[PDB]
């Protein structure tokens, strides 16, 4: 262990009577001293604790304002086909969101390590599929933040970013619906379409935001804090490496980024995709409802203005066209409501199945995602697994 | 010093011996609805959360070892378990082995025990044999408290029934007197178990643990403590335990009947319903009195033939006013 | 959760007794007069929620409702150290400040006028209580306001928490002393009526008995009215101890009174305490023995109920529970039982199961005990009927004479007649008869 | 980009409440009263940009527009330590200083007179925001000026930002104190109307519950209006903490209100907080038990919201957003919401997935919390309509009696008729119907005139 620690520092940072025991204690003490010196050298030269803090802030979503701002900025971009995304443009958007959010207050050494990564852009891909945070690890810190650890951290970052992007898309849809309700108050027949869009978007936002919360806090933030605490408490360079690897593996598993949680990750990804589909459908419904409301308001305003000018408020042809437009809007409102309800029901089914898989997942963060997705027990009413998982195991260990 | 045997033992007293009455009150308040379900219908999450509420809610939160306190749901009710154990090498062994396990879904109230996590090297002293004895004591006190709570609920329900109908007050007098005999009985049994068995055996343990010369002396004193509490709580006599079990079952059935009648009267042939209720109360009173006289008779028998001087204390507590004395003579 | 007790404070005397009771309960639970947990109350084994309710996440407020028909007592409560103990919404003061004029009926009518405030107080205390057992009304039966308002509070406590048990500590007026409050016998009857109808167990606190205990046991030659109120508060504490000090058994008020109250009518309880000491008499730590404790608790001179020495009737306890704390020798307990039997110092009910329950608990570090070993007895004893029967007879004697009825006729409840006083006297007579029956095997048929 | 919130300060009382809200947000974000980040505020983990805008790289200026018909409050703000937080061009004070005379219609006319300044402030704050979420209107429902000006600000924010969310902190009047403003019900009705129609989420803070808590816990016989208003501002702050303190979830105003506002019309939210403690009672470290906490939360004396008993609507939760302040684990928040569901404290829509969203955020190190653990719930529950329906009915009762109307007849909005009051009553009725619809699977069609006509028959 001593020679290994020395090599890490270099490359990364009674004898007459009982000969066997005379040097054993001395060998162990020298090993401990050399290993401690190696770990201190690795920390001082490679900023291992600083790299871990950067990973926590960016890849573990610890800088929650930064992740929020990134997702909000990406929402209008990430809905577009990824083939039109420029990695330079995505990095610029990330930097702009940082400057517009509390991420601007991060240290330049931390902020320089938080970046936007664009995956290989394919047609039809959304930004949620290609956006990730990354944390560059090198030198001695790369012994603790190994390529596997960095990949797991980036996986958790991307998963949280995708979930937050879908949540924010659905939140923008619902915000548009709610705001346009004020405009559509003069078009009450169109208000229901906006309300249905708001409901579907709210369900999708709830699902995506709960998945992101679980991943970023229960998995990512906790595992990052454990890594940082272990590194600060590390007695040797190998102990620091092992503790950081274990932390990263825990983050991957609980954020569903490990190899074993791949089925849970697929179910969560399908839930996020159904939430994004619901968000897009709700945004389209709300856009149509707001356009109809604006047309009705413009027609009413023109009628009032012509009446004030002493002209016949609407021509019989213009009045027939206005009545036809209002009729078409009202007939589309029940249709829009039905489409939004269908999208909401599909999203809710996908979310319920994801929550069931998460509650059956070994990862505790996935159980927290299931509990959050069914806070009002909607998914618990739809997914039996979220109800069963907490009740069944605790009674069995109580019988001994 | 390093394994804090006395601190762990004080934690065990706090939880397993129901020394923290406020803790048990809070726990039973939070958990009563969940524990009343069949063990299969109980959500273990709710029991763990009620335990945590009771831990955070009691003065045990100042106990550094409170996290070693666990909820344990026993696979068998305490009475069947003790009768099977006592039947070993007895003529009853075959009867218990051939006794079909009654299809009565074991309630959490009957399955509830504590467990206590002892780490090495302290796991040498607070072993599973000790923890199981602590679980037996806990479950016994919890069941006594359940019977007390039921008798008080029947009391409250009857006080409410007395408020809604002035005319029904005459019919309620007999149910009140039955409840009062059950309540005085339950409280005196709980008092014996808590202050003459569990408390004395714990004080003996702490004194003996203070006099221990080695870890084996501490283990010996703890085993002797547990065995003394087990002996003095009447847990080692299968006939007394079986009579006490029947008495508590009759008490619970009486309290459930009184609660149902009071709820019906509050929500509200009625003369027929009242005569049926009074007949049920008189049948419960007869059964309770018969089981109580059999208990007092058995305590007197063991006191005279087996020199179990402790059994005379049970009798004197049970018949402190001589209510059973004429009945015992009869 | 603890079995919370709502305190109803009625009139000047009742409000003083309630304030002193809440002070004593706070001291036993280590609650400051301001509602702050005292640093000395480190023994978290006490049920503070029994005597205090949480008003907010940080402030513990005594569950006390101050009700008076005269503003002097309510203002004195709001000017007392317990001003922060009571919920300000739980303090009802009559705007007219005129009191009940020493008229029980006027006090009852004022209680009816303050019914809304009192039941709001009871509901607020119940909602702040996780497992509210019920309300305990502390009042004097000798005045006009405290007796009638106490009965009103008891009625409203039964109405507001109708499914919860309500035990009361009702101080009955002395019937052998000529009360300067000519309507006191009516007031005493009304208080015994309310205890009979709305309480499940009533511990009768005779101010004559309080004075006797102060003289013979506390060595107080002239017990002050404040000392009588403190004795009544001590009696209420002793009767509520099983609710306030949780143990293996009798952890709730309904559970505590269940063992004590065989029939709803036989709810007249007598109390005894030993050793009894006045606050001033703390100096001499009397080495009280178990025999001395049991004898004084069974002695009428130290008992907080003034029963006459009936030589013809074997008055008896329906049930007695003695909770003894401290160093107790089994041989001393045995000698105590022997001496009690030889002297027949206690008669027990013959008609039902009764025992002394014993729960072992640590003492409060915040409450100074004047005795190296102390014990409280709560008992249902037929000798309380002698207080209730005498109160009923005095009530009938006053009502038949219309004595002090002019003060009651000012209030609507007594404007046309004094029928409420006669009904109170009849209820107190029935309560006395039922309590006397509880000493006899025929108590099973009592009230038939 | 962060979701900026524009603060609209209406009338004397509303402007004072808004100023204190902005002060509290600054304290939580470590912003000095002058708008400068303190040198000690090195923990850049707080989201100041949610409630404040940056004027330069160093100076954070509140997105606050101060509109009053009486100059006293605006001058007091400009004479307060927070004078430099607000844009001085965003402070409108009526030269006449006479206020609205406790007339809701006068307040609306004053808002119309200060429309340009307030909407210019809102637009300036939005343009400085890369991804402005919306405007938050701060006003009082009891006065005259703040209610009308608040309704005007909400209307103009809805008109200008039709794709942006509008969250409101709507203070309901104290019902236990006799208001000197006899026309308060008209003001309250207009404010509830504007929150229902033009806001996307309204957190109702009922001063009546604050007064009840002051009475029962502080032993205060007569709780003043000021303490109730400060409690209401605290409740709004707690409900907005998840928007103001970014975390893993609900880190933006649109994200915060999305989880709380299930339908665009059913946007009337009720709030609850536990454990509630008064700032003064820090002295007594109360051994509150978990059982005592849950019982007290259910006790009306400890709940910071006085919801009316609606007898007509089987109220249910439409959507719930939980803003948790302090050290919060997302799994613990989730378990808490689960336990709330087990107790059926909120009924959710049956036609789609709905839950209480849980965001885990770090607490501000600079703000001392009087409570070891605190939590805010924001929920849309139809029983909140019972307060708004009662306010509307009282407004109609006053208008039919012309009570205190002489102050309103001075303003153009009420000179010829009281149509603004009837429109406010109609908006509150539509809000009630939508909240009732939001309890039903037909919530997809909530706010459609067919459902308003089916719930009013």
């Amino acid at each position: 262990l001593i020679g290994k620690s020395i090599n890490f520092l270099h490359q990364v940072c009674d004898l007459f009577t009982d000969l066997e025991n005379a040097f054993q204690g001395k060998i162990d003490a020298a090993y401990f001293e050399t290993s401690k010196y190696l770990l201190d050298v690795l920390n001082k030269k490679y900023s291992l604790l600083d790299h871990m803090q950067a990973m926590r802030r960016y890849l573990l979503l610890g800088q929650g304002d930064f992740i929020r701002h990134l997702m909000d900025l990406l929402k209008p971009e990430l809905v577009r086909p990824a083939t039109t995304l420029y990695q330079h443009n995505l990095t610029g958007i990330l930097e702009t969101a940082v400057r517009a959010t509390n991420a601007q207050f991060d240290s330049p050494e931390i902020l320089r390590r938080l970046d936007v990564r664009l995956l290989e852009v394919s047609p039809g891909d959304t930004g949620w599929d290609v956006f990730s945070l990354d944390y560059h690890v090198d030198g001695p810190i790369a012994t603790v933040f190994t390529r596997e650890c960095m990949s797991h951290y980036l996986r958790v970052f991307n998963f949280l970013w995708r979930a937050k992007r879908m949540e924010y898309i659905l939140t923008d849809i619902r915000k548009g619906h709610m705001c346009n309700a004020k405009l559509l108050r003069n078009m009450p027949e169109f208000s229901g379409v906006l309300h249905q869009c708001h409901i579907l978007a709210s369900e999708m936002v709830h699902f995506i935001h709960q998945m992101q919360y679980y991943i970023t806090f229960e998995v990512l933030e906790c595992s990052w804090d454990e890594l940082w605490n272990k590194v600060q408490q590390a007695q040797d360079l190998d102990h620091i490496i092992a503790a950081h690897e274990v932390f990263l593996d825990t983050i991957i598993s609980r954020c569903l980024l490990d190899s074993d949680s791949r089925a849970l990750l697929n179910q969560l990804r399908a839930v996020f995709d159904q939430i994004i589909e619901l968000q897009n459908a709700q945004d389209a419904i709300y856009r149509a409802a707001l356009e109809e409301l604006q047309r009705r308001l413009q027609f009413e305003e023109k009628k009032k203005q012509r009446e004030i000018e002493g002209q016949w408020g609407v021509t019989a042809a213009e009045e027939e066209e206005e009545n036809k437009r209002i009729g078409e809007f009202k007939e589309s409102i029940p249709k829009m409501c039905s489409q939004l309800r269908i999208l909401t029901h599909f999203y809710q089914g996908i979310v319920q199945q994801f929550l069931v898989l998460l509650t059956t997942s070994s990862d505790e963060s996935l159980r927290f995602l299931s509990f959050r997705l069914d806070f009002n027990e909607h998914y618990k009413a739809r997914e039996p697994r979220l109800r069963v998982s907490l009740g069944t195991r605790g009674r069995r260990s109580s019988h001994t | 010093e390093e394994k804090e045997l006395v601190a762990h033992l004080r934690s065990i007293k706090r939880y397993f011996l129901m020394d923290q009455g406020d803790f048990f009150v809070h726990f039973m308040d939070l958990a009563e609805e969940e524990l009343r379900k069949p063990v299969e219908d109980i959500t273990p999450p709710r029991l763990e959360a009620l335990l945590e509420l009771a831990l955070r809610m009691s003065t045990a939160n100042t106990d550094p070892f409170k996290d070693d306190l666990k909820i344990d749901l026993m696979p068998h009710d305490l009475i069947t378990q003790l009768l099977r154990v006592l039947a070993i090498e007895t003529k009853q062994e075959k009867a218990m082995a051939h006794a079909d396990p009654t299809e009565l879904a074991l309630s959490g109230l009957e399955a509830f025990s504590f467990d206590y996590i002892v780490k090495w090297p302290l796991s040498l002293i607070i072993n599973r044999k000790a923890l199981t004895r602590y679980q037996m004591l806990f479950r016994h006190m919890f069941y006594c408290k359940h019977v007390e709570r039921q008798l008080c609920s029947v009391w409250i329900s009857n006080k409410t029934a007395k408020q809604h109908s002035l005319h029904s007050a005459q019919w309620f007098a007999g149910a009140f007197t039955l409840r009062q005999r059950m309540l005085n009985f339950v409280q005196n049994i709980q008092y014996y178990m808590m202050f003459e068995v569990m408390e004395p055996t714990w004080h003996i343990l702490e004194k003996n643990l203070k006099s221990a010369s080695n870890i084996d002396d501490v283990l010996g004193h703890h085993t002797g403590f547990l065995d003394t509490c087990l002996k003095d709580c009447m847990l080692t006599n299968p006939e007394l335990l079986k009579v006490f079990s029947k008495l508590m079952s009759v008490c619970v059935m009486f309290t459930n009947c009184m609660q149902k009648f009071t709820q019906s009267m509050k929500l509200d042939d009625t003369v027929q319903l009242v005569s049926g209720f009074e007949a049920t109360i008189n049948k419960f009173d007869k059964n309770f009195s018969a089981h109580l006289l059999d208990l007092l008779a058995r305590l007197s028998i063991y006191s005279t033939s087996d020199c179990e001087h402790g059994m005379a204390s049970v009798i004197s507590r049970l018949d402190f006013n001589g209510f059973y004395t004429e009945r015992l003579e009869r | 959760m603890p079995r919370e007790i709502i305190t109803l404070q009625l009139g000047q005397c009742g409000n003083q007794i309630g304030f002193e009771f809440w002070k004593q309960l706070c001291a036993e639970h280590g609650i400051s007069p301001e509602g702050i947990v005292e640093e000395f109350a480190t023994e978290g084994t006490d049920r503070k929620d029994v005597f205090f309710y949480q008003a907010d996440d940080e402030h513990y407020i005594p569950r006390a409702v101050l009700l008076d028909l005269e503003p002097r007592v309510i203002h004195s409560i709001l000017n007392s150290p317990y001003a922060k103990l009571y919920n300000p919404e739980n303090i009802y003061l009559s705007e007219h400040g005129g009191g009940a004029g020493n008229n029980w009926a006027s006090g009852f009518s004022q209680g009816e006028k303050i019914h809304e405030d009192i039941f709001d107080i009871i509901d607020r205390e119940a909602d702040g209580s996780d497992s509210l057992e019920g309300f305990v009304l502390c009042h004097s039966i000798a005045g006009g306001t405290g007796s009638g308002l106490g009965s009103y509070l008891l009625e409203r406590l039964n109405d507001r928490y109708p499914k919860k048990l309500v035990q009361t500590y009702s101080v009955f007026p002395n019937q052998d002393e000529m009360s300067d409050v000519v309507v006191q016998p009516y007031n005493s009857l009304l208080t015994l009526k309310r205890l009979t109808q709305n309480a499940d167990c009533v511990v009768v606190l005779d101010n004559t008995a309080l004075n006797r205990i102060a003289t013979d046991r506390l060595h107080i030659q002239n017990p002050s009215f404040s000392q009588i109120n403190q004795l009544v508060s001590t009696i209420m504490s002793a009767s509520t101890t099983t609710l306030r000090y949780p143990g293996y058994m009798n952890n709730d008020l309904i559970g505590l009174i269940a063992s004590l109250i065989p029939t709803p009518r036989l709810h007249f309880l007598m109390t005894g305490y030993t050793p009894l000491t006045t606050d001033q008499s703390v100096a001499s730590v009397r080495k009280t023995t178990v025999l001395d404790v049991m004898r004084r608790l069974l002695q009428p001179k130290n008992v907080m109920v003034s029963t006459g020495r009936d030589r013809q009737t074997n008055h008896c306890y329906i049930a007695i529970l003695n909770i003894i704390q401290g160093e107790v020798d089994p041989t001393q307990v045995h000698k105590s039982l022997q001496r009690i039997r030889e002297r027949k110092l206690a008669n027990f009910i013959p008609w039902g199961p009764a025992s002394i329950q014993v729960a072992l608990s640590r003492k409060s570090p915040y409450l100074p005990s004047a005795h190296r070993v102390s014990g409280l007895m709560m008992a249902n004893h037929t000798s309380i009927s002698s207080l209730f029967e005498r109160t009923c007879r005095q009530y009938d004697k006053l009502r038949k004479r219309e004595a002090f009825l002019e003060q009651f006729r000012k209030e609507d409840m007594f404007k046309d007649n004094f029928d409420e006083m006669d009904t109170s006297r009849e209820i107190v007579q029935q309560l006395i008869d039922e309590y006397h029956a509880a000493t006899r095997p025929d108590y099973i048929s009592w009230g038939t």
